[PDB]
């Protein structure tokens, strides 16, 4: 929430200083490093902030950061291997669905009597 | 202990699953005459994988020399004094899962005559 | 898990503005001034990473759905093996004898 | 629709390559993620000696 | 004149380089303490034992505090500058892992113990790393924190100050008073790990730690040093059958077998003493300790 | 590359196998190796002094009184320390120097 | 000290002391006339037998103060400070530190090194200062502190004569029986110890054999001569030799002990106020 547009002024600062820093200044250029230990600071307060938010993430969203992807790619993949075991286990028990199905079928073709009972009692 | 040359040992249960891989395992069931624990590859199970450290740490390593698929499993004692190094101690061979130290070519002939005679 | 990882990059940030800091006096300022806008890039990136998992915070509980899913699908799949290995028991060792 | 929406629509603000990955930044700080490092000093304030070493030119 | 910036520590930070005398290497430590209170103890407890501990202990296999000084608030400690350290070394995949030069290190690190114990002055904490290898691989002792003197007049004595993996038995259970015990155990724990080359006992914390020693070794007999129990604090552990040496670390020569099973031994009376650990035939036998002109070394 | 490079140039001879036909291939053996290097640095001796002298166990008067300010005590025994460690540090202290 | 260490830091014999002592008051005369704060040889200027014994005599309060301190204190950790202060001002003058501040300071990194883990409650109850004046002393302890190491060389461990004593009885209770229940000797060679250190025996001799003279010293008193445990010890290398420098040694020790007295406290005051004024005086130290 707060932390994220926090960090992002905090980096625009950072980005800003770098520039500054790479342009020779007359101006009081250590404004900037004192925007950037301010910055730390209100970060300490975003940890203080980050103590209240308790997010609990994974280590594959990192991996795929250093990657350089985006994170919604972590999220479509998870997604599709739920929607893949869902295939699978899902077609294992209509397989089991249609042998069960034959098997009545050729009983019943074999054993009349028997399996007249037992779809009576079912 | 009296004589290395006059003793077999074995087991059944590693005998069906027995493998080119497996061979060294069986030589290394332990309570084995012909192995010992002063070996590395006990050393190097001890601690963990076995890859190059043979050729890393060099010392006594018994490794397989001529192997048959079905049966005959050769293994051959060797002590490296450095990587690229390597002198023959003994050579213990299996067959049928039954394990023998391979007779000298001289000790073997001396006893024969000698009951010849 | 992500608070623990946003205050140690806090303090690893710090302490290397620290020792940036440190070295800043005693380095020549010229080229010191290369290394300013290289720990700049440095920051940069950690911060920038940051914001990826801040952006991901809100697609977190999908995510743990997910996971609650697949263990869900996987224990079934392990129901159907564990049925056709009990009724091999069956059929080979007890039988038999 | 299209999940390769770059490390920016994503990240999309800061300036810099957001993008490039961790290998081609060849940053020490960087690889801090994989492996958190240990707090051993808590954050200090600014002195005048880091304003004294830069002030730029 | 600063060179290099290895980085923080624990309570100080470290940077290598020559100092404002003479172009030698040497590694140059700077004082670190939390001084925000307007009441501060002024220097640690830890730094004070460190310094003078480590000016009176020289020895071939004991670092030692070279020069000194302190003109602004910072505490200038000088250590020679060491190659690298034992614990890394084996904690990375194989690169040459080798036994001959297992039993050099561990005649080092013995060697060190022995002066230590005999200037009547304990380590109090010898842990995996805190050890280190200099270029020749002569390896002397270093951190030094945590040791204190060990003497016939009663005092307070430190309790749970050793890390948990190291803990001795008796610091386990929550021993008021100590003697050579706790190194030697360590000691025995550090060969553990170049033998099986991971860590011996793994405890998450106190409890878990020494059930898993009790694992390892087995329920203590009832023999071994009756009062085990009678000492302050002390559970009753799970009674495990028990595990011969060969269990934990399956195989290596007898000799080493039987080091093993003396450092081990129970009863902190019969914990071996460094005396007597040289004296051991391991040491004197037809594998040869390394000299350190042929001691492995990684990138 | 025909050149530089190897380009087969190992293929064309091959001196029918030492490996897998036969490993009896050998013949030109050698060996004559030393090093003389063994058992360094048994010795335990690096006694320093500048004192009188003093045993490590005492078995003698010493032991058989037993007695210190609280003489030794039986809880904390499991802690190891027996008085004797207690004595010696005490008298060896006491003795080191007694000569500038 | 087999040990070493001390080894260095054994001044061999009484001129030495005398003329360092002497060379530091010089030192800070000089700094300050070049400084120029002052024409050369004002009033102010202390002299060194004066400045030793205003020393002394705060040195006995400061050990008072050990013994009032609230946590019970082993004697290894009040002798531990007292040795610090007299070194500490072989080197440097009273007047550049102010013997108050050094005196708390001793004390407190005594305690730190010696372990006696103190309380920091325990510590302020036992100084009867206003708190607000107790914390701007402490903040001086702390520059004073790291000072004190500086000019103690780094050599921090001290060989606190009490280990000998206690080994020597057990020597006592076993070798020689001539003497018996040697404890009427335990309490006078403790008065004999605490007279040994407030002299500058602790500097000069080695700390096993003042513990050995102090015994002596004791027996003589009472009743008893030693002549057969000096006949063990005769049971050693130097022959003959090593008795006569024991008997030398034991003579300059009584010496001493005899020729030690208080400094009055009508005296004391004279020189108190004097310090007190000269640290009224303009130091101010760098810009």
């Amino acid at each position: 929430h707060l932390e994220e547009h926090l960090e992002k002024f905090v980096e625009n600062i950072r980005q800003l200083g770098i520039i500054v820093s790479d342009f020779q200044p007359s101006s009081q250029a250590g404004l900037n490093q004192k925007l950037n230990f301010i910055v730390t600071g209100l970060q300490d307060i975003d940890k203080c902030r980050q103590q209240l938010h308790d997010i609990t993430v994974p280590l594959e969203v990192f991996e795929y950061i250093d990657q350089g992807r985006n994170p919604q790619l972590y999220t479509k993949e998870c997604l599709e291997r739920a929607l893949a075991k869902n295939e699978q286990v899902k077609g294992k028990i209509d397989t089991m669905k249609k042998f069960k199905s034959l098997l009545i079928q050729e009983l019943s073709k074999v054993f009349p009597e028997d399996m007249a009972k037992y779809r009576s009692i079912r | 202990r009296d004589n290395l040359l006059g003793i077999s040992w074995v087991d059944s249960s590693w005998i069906p699953i027995l493998n080119s891989g497996s061979v060294l395992d069986y030589f290394s069931e332990r309570s084995n005459p012909f192995y010992d624990r002063t070996c590395n590859n006990e050393v190097v199970k001890m601690q963990r994988l076995t890859l190059e450290h043979l050729n890393q740490m060099v010392g006594i390593e018994y490794i397989l020399l001529h192997a048959q698929e079905p049966i005959l499993f050769i293994i051959r004692k060797q002590q490296r004094q450095s990587p690229a190094q390597v002198i023959p101690l003994a050579d213990y061979y299996i067959i049928a899962g039954v394990i023998y130290q391979a007779p000298d070519l001289g000790s073997v002939i001396n006893s024969r005559v000698l009951t010849a005679v | 898990r992500l608070s623990t990882l946003i205050e140690f990059l806090l303090h690893r940030a710090y302490s290397e503005l620290m020792v940036l800091t440190d070295l800043l006096p005693r380095k020549s300022d010229v080229e010191r001034k290369i290394e300013i806008v290289q720990f700049a890039s440095r920051t940069r990136q950690l911060f920038v990473r940051l914001l990826a998992l801040v952006k991901w915070a809100n697609n977190a509980g999908k995510v743990e759905k997910c996971a609650m899913i697949s263990s869900f699908l996987d224990q079934q799949a392990i129901l159907f093996v564990d049925t056709a290995d009990r009724l091999a028991s069956l059929a080979r060792d007890a039988l038999v004898h | 629709k299209k999940v390769k929406e770059k490390l920016s629509n994503f990240l999309p603000d800061l300036p810099g390559m957001i993008d490039l990955p961790g290998s081609h930044d060849n940053s020490s700080l960087r690889s801090l993620i994989e492996k958190p490092p240990i707090l051993s000093s808590s954050f200090n304030p600014i002195t005048g000696t880091m304003l004294a070493g830069f002030r730029l030119h | 004149e600063k060179l290099d910036f290895l980085g923080e520590g624990q309570f100080a930070t470290v940077y290598k380089a020559r100092d404002k005398n003479t172009n030698q290497i040497v590694a140059i430590a700077k004082i670190k303490l939390g001084h925000r209170s307007e009441a501060k103890d002024g220097i640690n407890r830890t730094a004070l034992r460190e310094i003078k501990l480590l000016q009176e202990l020289s020895h071939p296999n004991i670092i030692g505090l070279l020069d000194a000084f302190g003109h602004k608030s910072n505490i200038s400690l000088v250590f020679d500058f060491m190659e690298t350290d034992l614990e890394v070394i084996i904690k990375d995949n194989s690169l040459v892992l080798t036994p001959s030069h297992i039993k050099a290190y561990m005649l080092m690190t013995l060697q060190g113990l022995e002066y230590l114990h005999q200037h009547w002055i304990l380590h109090r904490d010898l842990k995996p790393n805190n050890l280190l290898l200099d270029e020749n691989g002569v390896l002397k002792l270093a951190d030094f924190g945590l040791a204190k003197s060990f003497g016939s007049p009663n005092r307070a004595y430190t309790h749970q100050v050793v890390t948990r993996w190291y803990r001795a038995p008796e610091l386990l259970f929550g021993a008021r008073m100590y003697g050579v015990g706790v190194d030697m155990w360590a000691v025995g724990c550090i060969l553990a790990e170049l033998l099986l080359r991971v860590p011996f006992l793994p405890g998450d914390s106190d409890l878990d730690q020494l059930t898993r020693i009790f694992e390892t070794l087995g329920t203590p007999t009832e023999e071994q040093w009756p009062d085990m129990c009678s000492l302050p604090d002390y559970v009753t552990f799970k009674s495990f059958p028990g595990i011969p040496l060969h269990h934990i670390f399956s195989a290596a020569g007898d000799d080493l077998l039987d080091l093993i099973q003396g450092l081990f031994l129970f009863n902190p009376c019969a914990r071996i003493t460094a005396t007597q650990a040289l004296k051991m035939k391991y040491f004197s036998n037809r594998p040869g300790p390394t000299p350190g002109c042929q001691l492995p070394r990684p990138n | 590359q025909l050149e530089m490079q190897l380009e087969k140039p190992k293929p064309v001879k091959p001196v029918t196998f030492s490996t897998g036909i036969k490993m009896g291939q050998h013949i030109s053996l050698a060996p004559i190796h030393k090093l003389e290097e063994a058992l360094y640095e048994y010795q335990p001796l690096q006694i320093e002094t500048y004192g009188p002298h003093v045993p490590e166990l005492e078995m003698l008067g010493r032991l058989g009184y037993l007695n210190h300010v609280r003489a030794a005590s039986p809880q904390d025994l499991a802690g190891g320390y027996t008085s004797s460690l207690a004595c010696h540090r005490a008298l060896q202290d006491a003795f080191s120097g007694l000569f500038w | 000290h087999n040990s070493s260490q001390k080894r260095h830091w054994t001044f061999s014999s009484e001129e030495q002391l005398a003329r360092l002592r002497a060379d530091a008051n010089r030192k800070f005369r000089c700094k300050a006339v070049a400084n120029g704060k002052v024409l050369p040889n004002d009033p102010v200027f202390l002299e060194p037998h004066e400045e030793m014994t205003l020393c002394k005599y705060y040195e006995k309060r400061l050990l008072e103060f050990c013994s009032v301190f609230k946590p019970a204190m082993p004697r290894s950790v009040v002798g531990t400070a007292c040795m610090y202060f007299k070194r500490f001002y072989l080197n440097n003058s009273v007047m550049e530190y102010h013997p108050r501040i050094i005196m708390l300071t001793c004390a407190f990194l005594a305690c730190k090194v010696d372990e006696f883990n103190v309380s920091s409650p325990q510590f302020v109850g036992n100084l009867r200062e206003s708190p607000l004046g107790q914390e701007k002393a402490l903040e001086q302890i702390l520059e004073y502190e790291l000072l004190l190491i500086q000019q103690l060389n780094f050599h921090l461990i001290v060989h606190n004569p009490y280990r000998p004593f206690e080994g020597f009885l057990i020597d006592l209770k076993t070798r020689y029986p001539i003497l018996e229940n040697p404890e009427i000797l335990r309490k006078t060679a403790d008065d004999f110890l605490n007279r040994i250190a407030l002299t500058d025996a602790y500097l000069l001799y080695t700390p096993s054999q003042i513990a050995l003279t102090a015994i002596l010293s004791s027996a003589s008193r009472a009743g008893i001569t030693m002549e057969s445990y000096l006949s063990e010890s005769l049971m050693l290398k130097e022959n003959r030799t090593c008795l006569s420098q024991l008997l030398d040694i034991m003579k300059s020790m009584r010496n001493l002990v005899k020729k030690y007295e208080p400094p009055r406290s009508e005296e004391v005051a004279v020189l108190k106020q004097k310090l007190e004024r000269c640290h009224s005086a303009e130091l101010a130290l760098n810009v």
